């Protein structure tokens, strides 16, 4: 049986349009564990995201977090894009600064 | 500390 | 005066396909606010997920919900009849939607579309049965499923492929 | 309070591109502090937290040593599991292990665990007592015969009671400031207009720890449990926990309604008024 990831776009700290901050995203309750996570940046792929290790919960779903540094604007779009086993295609989700 | 030792199933 | 919400070319679209909400302003989402709203000078050129949800309208008392539902978010589901897709005239059969995802909503629905919405068998099982008939060799009896998550009820999975009764005359 | 000692091992077969991906992370309550990637070009168990980093060599080739007997029994169960079930060459799979230790407000031990699992689906556990197995399938029982059979319960409550809540207290006074010492959630309160007659109002919780919370919203004392949206606690990245809860309102009657917060970090639960 198959889990289709939980996705959040968040930052690390309250956002701020000048201050240097960490874009996260948190894929959860997903199974199996290849995913496939990309930050973007108007769309565009960010180089040498990081990400923690892999992990899982009660349910064995499994849990990870994506992040990079990053000085949010009032122009500049954010969004993270996952692919998964249980997507038919890649599922993209803007960074919303309340979500 | 990890388990000493660990078993197939 | 109470205006009206339609959409064209209807209200349950495949993601990637384009649609336009029509009323007869300012259109809103129900619970959570629609961005792409606020960009119009209502069309949609390829609907995403973020489109999905419950919509009014009003400028008036705000007009009946429209739900529009955004499909092939995920993997498709198998459709099955269960014990067998050949029944007899005036039979019942079983249908069997089966989703290798763990989802907990099940929606069939008929071709040639009026669905039918449904929970799972058991449990914790990803399966939903219904019942359809009785059934006729004078008309088409032509299915196929769909699977959700009823936390997102308007995001729903690719449909399954074609199921077709054979009605033995 | 209560703290535990946590492991994780997930290991998953690769058809073709050789051998199963192994991953295995230790967890000291919501804190990280070991890892073990084989496909990183350590080939090495690395630390994750500054108070497990003085630890000397001794500790990092040991545990090296018995990650490295973990990964190759999971492995080998990769095979098993897949003879077990008779399923085809085709296809990637699973297999995940969690064990550990919690320990009481005293120190002493209080639970042990020891679960298995095969493609996200229980396959055995280790049952309370430490001394029987729940084989909650088929095949797991062919696996709960081995185990009894090799007196593997015996040998885990003897890890469980002994060094790992030992290791554990260990770990509690090395990384004290990190471990003993919580961070109270900064809240706030934020408004999004929905219509002209609705509105969300969203109650933030952020830089908490631990990760354990509960965030309600109440109207005029009466708690709104089925109308309240609650995002899963999600991480910050700098060791801290975040989390939200919602509301859709009447626009108007923001003012009856409440947030309360209750968390480990803050001396008596919080109640955040809209309106004062």
């Amino acid at each position: 049986i198959q889990r289709t990831p939980k996705i959040q776009v968040y930052s690390r700290h309250p956002a701020e349009n000048g201050k240097s901050n960490f874009l996260n995203c948190y894929v959860s309750g997903f199974h199996p564990s290849d995913i496939e996570v990309d930050l973007l940046k108007n769309g565009e792929r960010i180089e040498k995201v990081e990400h923690s290790d892999l992990s899982f919960s009660k349910d064995w779903s499994f849990y990870l977090l994506y992040y990079t540094e990053f000085t949010p604007t009032e122009k500049d779009e954010y969004a993270c894009r996952v692919n998964h086993v249980t997507l038919s295609q890649p599922k993209i989700v803007k960074w919303d600064r309340d979500m | 500390i990890l388990k000493e030792p660990v078993h197939g199933v | 005066p109470k205006p009206t919400l339609w959409a064209e070319p209807g209200s349950v679209i495949t993601q990637g396909s384009p649609v336009t909400l029509r009323c007869q302003y300012r259109l809103y989402r129900e619970k959570k606010t629609a961005p792409w709203i606020t960009r119009i000078p209502f069309p949609i050129p390829s609907i995403t997920w973020e489109h999905a949800g419950r919509y009014r309208c009003y400028y008036s008392e705000s007009s009946d919900p429209l739900e529009l539902v955004v499909t092939g978010a995920y993997i498709k589901p198998t459709l099955s009849a269960q014990p067998s897709p050949v029944v007899n005239s005036g039979g019942n059969v079983t249908l069997q939607c089966d989703s290798q995802v763990a989802f907990d909503g099940f929606i069939l629905c008929k071709e040639g579309p009026q669905c039918l919405n449904s929970q799972p068998h058991a449990r914790g099982s990803s399966r939903a049965i219904f019942s359809v008939g009785p059934v006729s060799p004078s008309r088409r009896w032509w299915y196929r499923c769909y699977a959700y998550d009823s936390n997102s009820p308007y995001e729903w999975s690719l449909p399954s492929d074609l199921l077709e009764l054979l009605v033995l005359g | 309070g209560s703290h535990s000692m946590r492991y994780f091992f997930t290991s998953v077969s690769r058809p073709g591109r050789g051998e199963p991906r192994f991953i295995a992370v230790g967890y000291v309550d919501d804190t990280q502090f070991v890892r073990f990637d084989s496909d990183a070009a350590s080939q090495r168990m690395e630390p994750r937290a500054p108070w497990i980093e003085q630890e000397g060599p001794e500790y990092w080739d040991g545990e090296t040593r018995k990650v490295k007997a973990h990964s190759q029994t999971h492995r080998v169960d990769l095979g098993t599991l897949r003879g077990y079930y008779n399923q085809s060459e085709a296809g990637s799979h699973t297999v995940q292990r969690m064990y550990g230790c919690d320990v009481g407000s005293d120190w002493r031990f209080l639970r042990g665990y020891h679960q298995y699992a095969y493609d996200g689906k229980d396959y055995i556990a280790l049952k309370e007592d430490l001394r029987s197995w729940t084989a909650a399938d088929m095949a797991a029982q062919t696996t709960k015969h081995k185990w009894e059979a090799a007196h593997v319960a015996e040998q885990l409550r003897a890890y469980l009671e002994g060094t790992c809540v030992e290791w554990l207290r260990r770990y509690l006074e090395n990384g004290k400031e990190t471990l003993q010492r919580t961070d109270a959630p900064k809240t706030h309160m934020t408004h999004h207009a929905v219509s002209d007659h609705e509105a969300t109002l969203r109650c933030w919780a952020l830089s908490f720890y631990p990760a354990e919370i509960t965030l309600t919203w109440q109207r005029d004392g009466e708690d709104q449990t089925q109308d309240t949206e609650l995002v899963e606690t999600r991480p910050a990245g700098d060791g801290t926990f975040q989390k939200w809860a919602a509301v859709v309102v009447p626009s108007g009657q923001e003012q009856r309604y409440t947030c309360h917060v209750q968390h480990e970090g803050l001396p008596k639960p919080l109640t955040l008024r809209w309106e004062p």
